[PDB]
RNA sequence: UUCAACCAUCAAGCCCUGGGCUUGUGUUGGGGACCCGCGGCUGCUCGCGGGCCCUGAAAAGCAGUGGCGGGCGUGCCAGCCG
């Protein structure tokens, strides 16, 4: 519906013999869209990014860290898919990101991107090296424990 | 007035004299825009409370005449209006002197953080506001701008004079020779600060100009300071000085009882 | 066992010694706790000390709440060590810090009566005064005949 | 310039990585 | 548990409530109004909650009929946060007395099912009858006082709670501080 | 003075059941809740600090 | 008890950090059947 | 389907979406008509404007008592208003057609027998007083008996006023609604002997009288200026008691 | 278990016809040189208020003064005054 009314504005504008930029003011959006947020990264726009945990295949979004490592981008992984999509009016977005924000918000960018720095980045530093899984079951657990138990008493 | 004009006007020539003897140990950028200090001292508290609305003072030598002082004026609701009326119907000389127009939604958005509101107070030398949001700029612009008494917004009236007001439907503003008038004269007056303090220093002209329009200035600034902004009149002024931002102090002005009536006298 | 004492700074406003213990009492119960204020106008100065009775709920709290984003600040939360806790560091702790208008008490002496006698007081120490800023004003190639300050 | 900006514009080293030469 | 952020928004929510009040005492500085409890802030101030059990608004959505004063002007000025007030008229009277009118009889809530709770409760005042009750009221006679504290507040209802994806909603948001006027009879119609 | 007697909401509903527009029919206040069984979710089990 | 006061701080430092929403109702099952629920028709 | 739709938009925080959805959901609350449109149930549960004269007394017996009732969720304040509104149209109806022919005054209500087409109907009407709703009876099956009479009366109304000739809906003013005319609120235009008894007669109704009762059977049985008390509502022929033009007047107080 | 917005986007009172005056009190914390005014301090100095710069909404004891009421003389007041 917004686009349909700045679509007959600018028309209006048109048919009155002015430019679509004399009444349409440049946009600041979030930006969505897998290969979109990637080109972003590589040309070094993206002010913040924000990856879901949840993205099957996870092949998408398993060299994203590593690329925003290089490229020396904000990242963080994030709850939901569906959670970004609710930003972007879809069902489902795997990456969001922000390249720029308005003059009113950069203050507030700015401290979100420190509060990413000092409170995911330097937390997961360390454990993002090492190897997940390895948990045991329940009954193996209590195995395992009433085994070491015998061995220690005998 | 109790106060001399010859021990004034010889006092600008010392004071001037020793700020060029001074700068001499660029010379003229040395000497020129140093400010002249006018400090009243009182006997009691001029005012109760801290006022952050500054009052004016006419002065038949206008202060910030050079052409590169940049003016800041802060409005009501919008800022289209008065940035259409400044780019149409205005002066050249007030056109290139006013920097910025902006109003007072667009600061409390743009300018809510304390290192934006130092680049503001950086950007420019002489604040001016309106009346009808001027209860608002405290909070606004915190005490970066009201820590120091120098730059804060001098009161304008840009009302148009006798629900919610639509901005976009109506500006409800006074003409624009009218605005003119007032921003020409805000900017031209001398301030003055009320604080709970026994000194106030006003700043009353520049090394740079003439010992006579000095005098005449801080004559003009001295009657008008008394008989409007000090409580008791004379009896509870103490002394009057001029000095420069480095130099000492010159007094004008002492008083033969130093109390401000005869009931503070208990035997 | 040993008490633990946590520091925290990059306070917002409002987040002062009752938010502070509210706060931190559902993680454990709090011995000691005093928020650095300025005795010039009463106002923070955005940091805090809390001594807890525990050492290792310290460490939850500091651990839990290090690196917070709370109204555009990123909270400082971290443990001191003992041998660090400075023996005065809680002196006038768990008491409100209250203000004091050291401006209107010096409005009041200044206009507060005298007697008579510390007014003469008052005028000779004037007249020194106005004696030292003469010879001061003598090198100013200036002069003031000053009148004599009549003794009531 | 803002602390804020020179925050939000702070990058790494390496250079950039373009598909093309666009408008 | 409760957040950092709900104790800092209280602390800076209270302190803007004792600037509000200390203000208001400071200035210092007869129509009908009808004053319905809303949803304000969570705690209090000792004067406004008070102010709130002398006007028997300690229930949201009780509404009360108040004469202006100059002391009841002011106490309206205090409690505006958690009231919305207007001038009714005299349907809304009407409607309000007749469908959820109810009687203070020794303290228990009495429908006014019949004129004779109201001409044995107030026909030592010449009202003896609810078309009396409603003139004394609307009027603002001599007897407003009795006649609104014979009368229990209204307890109205939430329309909210007739559509399920907005059940939770609170009717009357809380911003639009002030007077209402004659817009407080599109509520009145809402909730009654 | 007139006392109005009786209810004519009750009054209609019993025309209505007396004529045979529907059956007659008491309240339930409460209703039996569907049996449940609570647990701790998954991420909270294993949150560790 | 140490372990008790570990364990209120360990709770509140888990409703900080992941809210207070941690339990879920599961529905009881007297039967060992599954049955496909019926829908509309 | 739509309410899931809904839900869905306010999970989202669609809010406009939530909106553009809920307008419909033709809700009563927003309406005051009925949420289901009934209006092929009318048709085939009355074949005749016989059968709907004849169904009428329960009709107006169950509107009569649901225009004095508080709001609740089965029914709202706006189909409260709407069977105000269709039971004051149904009033004047009778008023200018004469066909009100009998009224009583029992210890419950007002009986009011009307004779529209050749066909008797007798209704009961509540005295104005807070009516008290109990747990005995089943609420919210009254509402969907509500809202079938009240669909159905609509087109009884209609069907009448086009039969004498005149426009349907009458023209309501909304202020005087609200300065409370009741009646009075209707102005009834044309489209494109018992009946005179009072015809000659100026009356005021004291403040301690019944209204409606007074007024609907006064003006259906010829009296052309009634002024009464300026609290009683606005539309009275006169406001001030000591007018001279005034014959009769009704009091109730000792 | 909501970190939103919400002061006056002008009112009231004077002059009595000029468009001017008064009130409506609302400021993050630190750091560095350095010119002052006023109160104590024998004095140094310390307070109260100004002047010139620096800073992500930055921070690592140094807390200092007298009383009304309230709580159990008081390192207690989400209550005030000085």
């Amino acid at each position: 519906q917004e686009k349909k009314e700045r679509l007959l504005r600018e028309a209006t504008a048109i048919k009155e013999g002015k430019k679509k930029e004399d009444v349409s003011k440049k946009p600041y959006t979030v930006k969505y869209g897998l290969n979109h947020v990637v080109g972003l990264i590589e040309n070094k726009k993206a002010s913040l990014v924000l990856i879901a945990n949840d993205v099957d295949p996870i092949e998408l979004v398993v060299f994203l860290p590593a690329l925003c490592r290089k490229m020396g981008i904000p990242y963080a992984i994030i709850k939901g898919k569906a959670r970004l999509g609710t930003l972007v009016h879809k069902k489902t977005a795997a990456v969001v990101a922000i390249t720029e924000v308005r003059s009113e918000d950069k203050n507030e960018l700015a401290k979100l991107i420190s509060a990413v720095k000092e409170g995911y980045l330097e937390k997961v530093e360390d454990t993002r090296k090492r190897w997940g899984g390895g948990i045991m079951g329940f009954k193996a657990q209590k195995r395992e424990e009433k085994r070491k138990k015998s061995l220690e008493t005998a | 007035i109790p106060v001399d004009p010859d021990q004034t006007l010889k006092a600008c020539k010392a004071l001037l004299a020793h700020i060029k003897k001074a700068a001499a140990a660029d010379e003229e950028s040395t000497v020129a825009e140093t400010p002249i200090w006018l400090t009243l001292t009182t006997k009691k508290h001029i005012h109760d409370s801290h006022r952050l609305q500054p009052g004016k003072i006419i002065l038949p030598h206008p202060l910030n005449t050079s052409e590169e002082i940049s003016v800041c004026l802060i409005t009501a609701d919008p800022q289209r209006f008065y940035k259409n009326a400044v780019a149409d119907e205005f002066p050249e000389d007030l056109r290139a002197k006013i920097g910025r127009v902006i109003d007072i939604s667009h600061l409390k958005a743009k300018f809510k953080a304390y290192e934006a509101q130092r680049k503001l107070f950086s950007e420019h030398d002489v604040f001016l506001a309106d009346t009808r949001i001027i209860n608002r700029l405290p909070k606004a612009l915190g005490k970066t701008f009201y820590k120091t008494t120098t730059k804060r917004p001098i009161p304008v009236v840009l009302m148009a004079q006798r629900e919610k007001r639509d901005p976009l439907e109506n500006a409800n503003a006074r003409p624009i020779p009218e605005i003119v008038a007032e921003i020409r004269k805000a900017i031209g007056a001398a301030l003055v600060h009320l604080s709970p303090s026994t000194n106030t220093a006003i700043k009353v002209g520049y090394a740079n100009w003439e010992p006579e329009k000095l005098a005449a200035n801080i004559e003009t600034v001295i009657r008008e300071l008394v008989e409007r902004f000090v409580p008791q009149k004379w009896q509870n002024v103490r002394n009057f000085y001029v000095k420069g931002p480095e130099t000492a102090a010159l007094p004008i002005y002492q008083t033969d009882e130093l109390w401000l009536d005869e009931s503070k006298v208990v035997p | 066992s040993q008490p633990g004492v946590m520091y925290i700074a990059r306070l917002p406003h409002g987040f002062y010694e009752h938010e502070l213990r509210g706060y931190f009492s559902q993680f454990g119960e709090i011995t000691r706790l005093r928020v650095v204020r300025n005795k010039k106008t009463g106002a923070s100065r955005h940091r805090a000390f809390i001594e807890f009775a525990d050492a290792e709920v310290a460490d939850i709290a500091a651990r839990t709440m290090d690196k917070y984003l709370l109204f555009g600040h990123i909270l400082t939360c971290k443990i001191v060590p003992p041998a660090q806790v400075h023996p005065d560091l809680f002196k006038g702790a768990n008491r409100r810090f209250k203000v004091v208008p050291w401006n209107k008490m010096a409005g009041r002496q200044l206009e507060r009566p005298l007697s008579e006698s510390q007014w003469q007081v008052k005028v000779a120490k004037e007249e020194q005064r106005r004696a030292a800023r003469a010879e001061k004003l003598k090198e100013m190639g200036y002069e003031f005949e000053a009148p004599a300050l009549k003794v009531p | 310039g803002l602390k804020a900006d020179e925050i939000i514009a702070q990058r790494s080293a390496l250079p950039a990585v373009s598909v093309r030469k666009r408008a | 548990f409760k957040r950092a952020e709900k104790y800092v928004k209280e602390y800076r929510e209270q302190e803007r409530e004792k600037i509000r009040l200390a203000r208001i005492a400071k200035q210092q500085g007869a129509k009908l109004v009808f004053v319905i409890r809303i949803k304000g802030i969570n705690k209090i101030p000792p004067k406004p909650r008070k102010i709130l059990q002398l006007l028997r608004l300690r229930q949201i959505n009780n509404g009360v009929f108040v004469k202006v004063t100059k002391a009841t002007a002011e106490m309206i000025k205090i409690v505006e946060p958690w009231v919305a007030y207007g001038y009714p008229n005299l349907k809304s009277v009407r409607e309000l007395i007749y469908k959820r009118g109810y009687g203070k009889v020794n303290g228990q809530r009495i429908p006014l099912t019949d004129n004779a709770i109201i001409e044995e409760n107030l026909g030592k005042y010449g009202i003896i009858c609810i078309e009396d009750l409603i003139h004394e009221i609307f009027t603002v006679g001599p007897n407003f006082k009795q006649a609104a504290n014979f009368l229990w507040p209204f307890k109205l209802s939430n329309p909210n709670g007739g559509f399920r994806p907005r059940k939770f909603k609170h009717f009357i948001e809380g911003g639009d501080l002030g007077n209402r006027e004659e817009h407080i009879n599109a509520l009145i119609r809402a909730m009654n | 003075r007139l006392k109005p007697e009786g209810n004519l909401l009750k009054d209609r509903y019993r025309s209505m059941i007396v004529r045979g527009k529907l059956e007659a029919r008491r309240k339930i206040p409460f209703r039996k809740q569907a049996k449940t069984k609570l647990t701790e979710k998954w991420t909270f089990k294993d949150f560790r600090i | 008890s140490k372990a008790a006061k570990g364990a209120q701080a360990k709770k509140a430092a888990q409703a900080a950090l992941k809210g207070v929403h941690s339990h879920k109702k599961t529905k009881v099952r007297k039967s060992t059947t599954f049955h496909r629920p019926k829908t509309l028709v | 389907a739509l309410e899931k739709k809904i839900s869905r938009a306010l999970g989202r925080g669609d809010v406009s979406n939530a909106a553009r959805l809920e307008r419909n959901a033709n809700l009563p609350e927003k309406t005051g008509k009925p949420r289901y449109t009934l209006n092929h149930i009318i048709r085939e549960r009355y074949p005749t404007f016989q059968d709907a004269l004849r169904d009428l007394d329960d009709c107006l017996s169950m509107l009569f008592l649901f225009a004095n009732l508080p709001s609740t969720t089965a029914v709202p304040a706006k189909m409260i208003a709407r069977c105000e509104r269709l039971c004051h149209e149904f009033q004047h109806y009778l008023i200018v057609t004469h066909s009100l022919r009998k009224s009583f005054l029992s210890i419950k209500g007002i009986y009011y027998q009307a004779n529209i087409q050749g066909e008797d109907i007798l209704w009961l009407v509540p005295y104005k007083f807070n009516q008290r709703i109990v747990g005995d009876v089943d609420f919210r099956i009254m509402g969907t008996f509500v809202e079938f009479y009240m669909t159905l009366l609509g087109f009884v109304n209609y069907r009448l006023y086009t039969s004498i000739g005149l426009k349907y809906p009458p023209k309501f003013d909304q202020v005087k609604d609200d300065q409370g005319a009741e009646l009075a609120a209707f102005s009834l235009e044309g489209l494109n002997d018992p009946s005179q008894l009072f015809a000659n007669f100026t009356f005021f109704l004291s403040r301690e009288t019944p209204r409606q009762p007074l007024e609907f059977i006064l003006r259906a049985f010829g009296c052309k200026r009634i002024g009464w008390d300026a609290v009683l509502g606005e539309g009275a022929f006169t406001t001030d008691e000591s007018d001279p033009r005034i014959t009769h007047q009704i009091i109730d107080r000792p």
